[PDB]
């Protein structure tokens, strides 16, 4: 029973300050926070005062920042009544804490913050689980811990890891995600424990941002080649805020060289073309020119699947195209239905409530 | 003796030929100082290995190279891309050693193959990480009519748009020379921007990534502003993926263009006369008409043909293209586009 | 107006003072072009963080710096080492931004602290990764009698003996300037040569390592041959560990010296007039007499004193030394050795 | 019962070629070997034709290489009758194989080669267990597999890892070593998955070799700080061919900052001075000038323990000083006894046979 809901698969909460975690930490870590004069692990993925950071129209808080309270996100995201549910991703860089047991502890405090101060406030919000990537057995333990709360709907991971997510080291995360029926999402951003390209540090943030599509190719190649999709065959992977037009050329080379090296990964029996179309989903914001006339119908041709694209507004980021200009790229109502409600129903089973 | 300028008519360009060099070949051009040094330590590079790299898979041999490639398929320009003898040369950690080896490589490939057969010509390895040497060998040989490009690698210690390499770019095009960057291992960083790949699918497909990162850096560095003369090419890097890359760059630029207030042009506009791309290995989309579509979405004027002889993934000069590939464009990458890039006169 | 050459008599050197700079300080020396750029993006560096680094822990403030340091302990030369305002400046990925900031830093520290009080003088940050800028700012200000050294970092993209940095070394000592390298994060590689440290013990003790690697490279590069004039120092790097390092270098050299047939001298011989070392933080062996032993095993003539004001691990100018420390040598690092390094006349 | 034996704690077998593993691999991997035209993973730690590679006096084989057969090692190491047992370390770089299941498989084939062709041939040889560092749960499985054969006497690890050995990721190796009563040794060499210094690639092999003492400081700091020595308190760590004079300055700073940051690692209750003196041992070859007059007595002063130094000849490497010139550095017979027999008895319990 049900009709799949319109789900925004990528919206963002911005931690006001590292002080907002103080209520959720042990006495030991809490004292540490106020004692370190609170270094903020705010990321540089969307720089505070860059053009991508937030909309002109966006409801803002005391200091002029968007998306620091649920009241402000909810008021903007659900204004025109078209969205049924939104998936919250809080990118505060606990993943860049080098102290392992601090990464562990802030990750859980972060998730407590999301639950108590966002999920408790609007039945229309859902969230991903921030996890301490540094210590995969602990990341798996964080996943198990929130598996009860079914308001948490995927596992968050950064586009740039320390080791590729297909390495054995990282298997506990996929096992834990599988066990909890949760997709794993890769969202742009990184732990930066190596240069973000194979050829060094990109000078500009514009260079970094565009170029981060290269790492996702690496991760899918890794995840599939090492055999995540055979060990954990219920795995779903959502690519959040990472583009999608780079996929077809990537998949075609993968398939070509799979065919060349099949005995090297003899557990991969279906083609990575078929595998990627079944297991990988991707959000639409940014559309990267797919919003331009005809381009969206064409990209689904080159992807060879209409099941992959899931709708997102990336609130509150500002992109060249807006959340719904994706419509200017197709003359196919049936494809827009798949993007807005049906493909995300594969991730979350969210039907329209009343 | 003396050569004619490269002449292209009637016949097809191959921008990637890998000559098959014998052992006793580079010693006549190698000072004893380096010969015994190689005896004692070999060519140390960015590995912890003595012989292999990170991911390990007329006369002398002119005839086999003339017969089954330069005659078999009517090739009239083949560009010589020697990595090194028997692991690329310029990546050797001893940069003085590295320079001597490209010195020797350049001398040999000239003295032994392009002069005996001017159908071929050469892209000269240089030490892209010690620019003093790169400029020094450009001036040494890049004046020769036997040099048609400077030869670099896809992997470098800094992105190719960095200013460490700008001394090489003036030298290069102050000699009216374009630069080719050929698929490569090493460089100083991991295989990817997020770790070392494990299986051969990741390794081989990963090669595309380093080219993406190099393209972005060359454009948004403002490099093609400070060098409006410069023409560079990406070899063995797969043309098709570049078009959505270029597309995503523009779409992000529209929002974030204010970080780089000096970039005269809109990023994709720099492609026109600065970014070419070899075709090998040919992209095979599931629907074969997407190829032509993607090829001109990148740029139809900047795609040059290549075989990669004698590598296993070589492409037959016309079994490579799919069913109804546009003949106009096939013709432009076989003859016209390469002509344009290497600077031969019509 | 105009300054006297630094004058050392009677009084002690501090080779590491960290001035406490206020917010509205560098804008009078910063073109609007960069002011709004910092507003929009901040100083991007080798982190994925917006404000913090990888491992996160008269008038304006002249008086507090004169009273409780420059007067409290009789300091007569204090060398000013400003990282950056409120994460070092030269490590910003935008290298044009980086240059402007050291430009501004240099102007400010001169105009505001050393001229108001010539007891202090300055080591000028430069962009050690874009040497064109380093040479440009050396010539800009390194002629001033208010500049006493060039200021670099312990972590760099290539080892300090590499030839990328040689343009900076001629500039530096073609201005009769020594160079100090101060403990640093970033650089482009991990904390260690074998990964990123986790706990603060590894982080803080790990700082020693980068200095070991820099010393080896500077010596075996042949750098102090091609620059027989060059005098460099290691600051906040712990002197004692250098002596077994130097010792192990020689012992390996004896066997393997043939790899580097150009290194005129025996590696440890290069220390004599090229490698100095700040004392902060003071090494505390369990038996306190090992300190003097280890200090002269490195070199008794090349160790300079430092407090690191106002950092938490500052050393009281004579509660730092143990029970029966040799008075001759204590005196040589307080006065004589610093005098020698900075090039003041006896 | 017993008197501790003179044990050479670091001697080397040199795999003749990657073909010497062909008998020990599955049909699948074996075909792969002959089909890849056999890339040799011979390391560059001691370059084939450098001065450190082998002695002038060393018995050599058909191609002029030393230490490719046990008959040649045994004939040289045990010639003068002073050594009772030698500990074989084969450095062939299986650890630098990126394909994980190939690293696994060559590591075991390597160990089969050591057992059948070296250990089976001379009751006087012992060996370390080469393990696939890339996949720590598999490295632990390799350790369990050879725990039966008590001719294998420690676990080998390279000085330069991919992640520091103290990271949770690497705990299975320490757990497995503990379970099997085996010390873990760090021998110079590396996987080179990052630049070998914090400041990039060293140009010369002389620079790399000397400088590799920096990574060992990092590893001990890691191993102890993360708490290996409290989780696995029977752990013993032997530092092989890495110098030892760098230790006292390192330990003094560690102790100083331990005292400063004790609440950050509250599981480390004893001082790292005491911890390092109890748990870390180190071989004498190279002596790095400790052989010079008085220097060896003095280094034990700065180390503050006479239990740490264990004797090695590093056969067949050539060093400035020879295996027994270590005697020219002390006027203490009691200390030489500790180095030659008593300290290594802590690692292996090898008594003099008859
Ligand atoms: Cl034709
Ligand atoms: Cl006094
Ligand atoms: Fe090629
Ligand atoms: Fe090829
Ligand atoms: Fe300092
Ligand atoms: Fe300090
Ligand atoms: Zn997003
Ligand atoms: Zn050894």
């Amino acid at each position: 029973d049900g009709v799949p809901a319109v789900v925004d698969c990528d919206v963002h909460a911005v931690l006001p300050s590292p002080h907002s975690l103080i209520p959720y930490l042990d006495e030991y870590w809490a004292d540490q926070l106020v004692a370190q004069l609170a270094p903020t692990y705010e990321p540089n993925y969307h720089p505070r005062g860059s053009a991508i950071a937030q909309h002109s129209d966006a409801s803002v808080d005391e200091n002029g920042r968007a998306a620091t309270t649920a009241e402000n996100l909810v008021k903007d995201v659900f204004a025109d009544g078209f969205t049924d549910f939104a998936v919250v991703n809080c990118l505060y860089g606990v993943q860049q804490i080098h102290q392992p047991r601090r990464e562990m502890a802030h990750a859980r405090a972060l998730n407590h913050w999301i639950a108590n101060e966002w999920l408790d406030k609007d039945d229309r919000l859902r969230a991903s689980i921030v996890v301490p990537q540094g210590s995969p057995r602990a990341a798996a333990e964080e996943i198990d811990f929130w598996s009860g709360d079914k308001r948490f709907v995927q596992v968050l991971l950064l586009g740039q890891s320390e080791l590729l997510y297909g390495r054995e080291i990282n298997w506990p995360i996929w096992e834990a995600a599988e066990a909890a029926g949760l997709p794993v999402t890769l969202h742009i951003g990184g732990v930066f424990r190596q240069a973000p390209t194979s050829v060094g540090w990109p000078a500009s943030h514009l260079e970094w941002y565009v170029g981060q599509q290269s790492n996702i190719e690496a991760q899918l190649n890794s995840i599939i080649s090492e055999g995540i999709l055979q060990k954990f065959p219920k795995t779903k992977i959502l690519l959040s805020e990472l583009g999608f037009n780079w996929l077809p050329p990537f998949m075609w080379k993968f398939d070509k060289l799979w065919k060349s090296y099949r005995p090297d990964i003899p557990w991969v029996q279906e083609s990575p073309l078929e595998l990627i179309r079944e297991h990988v989903r991707v959000t639409t914001s940014p559309s990267d020119g797919a919003e331009e006339a005809g381009r969206l119908d064409s990209i689904v041709d080159r992807l060879g699947s209409d099941r992959m694209l899931v709708y997102s507004s990336d609130y509150p980021h500002k992109h060249h195209s807006g959340p719904r200009d994706i419509e200017n790229g197709t003359h196919s109502p049936e494809l827009l239905d798949r993007i807005y409600r049906r493909n995300a129903f594969d991730l979350y089973n969210l039907v329209v409530p009343s | 003796g003396t050569l004619p300028a490269p002449s292209v008519t009637t016949g097809i360009v191959d921008a990637d030929i890998h000559p098959v060099p014998q052992d006793g070949a580079l010693e006549p051009y190698l000072d004893d100082r380096w010969k015994k040094h190689i005896r004692e330590y070999g060519v140390r590079t960015t590995t912890g290995l003595q012989f292999i790299s990170e991911y390990p898979q007329p006369g002398s041999d002119r005839e086999l190279l003339r017969t089954q490639l330069l005659d078999k398929h009517n090739i009239q320009l083949g560009v010589l891309q020697c990595l090194a003898p028997g692991n690329p040369a310029g990546q050797a950690l001893n940069q003085e050693l590295a320079a001597a080896l490209c010195r020797a490589t350049n001398d040999w490939q000239l003295e032994h193959l392009v002069y005996p057969d001017p159908r071929m010509r050469a892209a000269i390895p240089v030490t892209f990480e010690t620019p003093d040497y790169a400029v020094a060998e450009i001036e040494r040989v890049g004046a020769d009519p036997g040099v048609v490009a400077v030869l670099g690698t896809s992997k470098t210690l800094e992105p190719l748009g960095s200013r460490k390499y700008w001394p090489i770019y003036e030298a290069s095009v102050a000699q009216n020379l374009p630069i080719q960057f050929h698929l490569s291992q090493g460089g100083g960083h991991a295989n990817t921007g997020t770790g070392w790949t494990s299986y051969h699918t990741e390794y081989h497909t990963g090669h595309v990534q380093s080219f993406q990162s190099q393209l972005l850096s060359l454009v948004l560095s403002g490099t093609f502003d400070r060098f409006p003369t410069l023409k560079v090419m990406f070899v063995e890097g797969n043309v098709a993926h570049f078009a959505p890359l270029i597309q995503r760059m523009d779409y992000t630029w529209e929002t974030l263009r204010g970080e780089l207030p000096d970039l005269q042009r809109k990023p994709s506009e720099y492609i026109r006369d600065h970014i070419w791309a070899s075709t090998q290995p040919i992209d095979e989309p599931e629907k074969p008409e997407h190829l032509a579509e993607l090829l001109e979405e990148f740029c139809g004027d900047n795609v040059v043909f290549a075989t990669d002889y004698p590598h296993f993934d070589f492409d037959d000069p016309e079994t490579a293209f799919p069913r109804s590939f546009p003949v106009d464009l096939r013709d432009k990458i076989l003859r016209g586009n390469g002509m344009r890039f290497f600077g031969v006169t019509n």
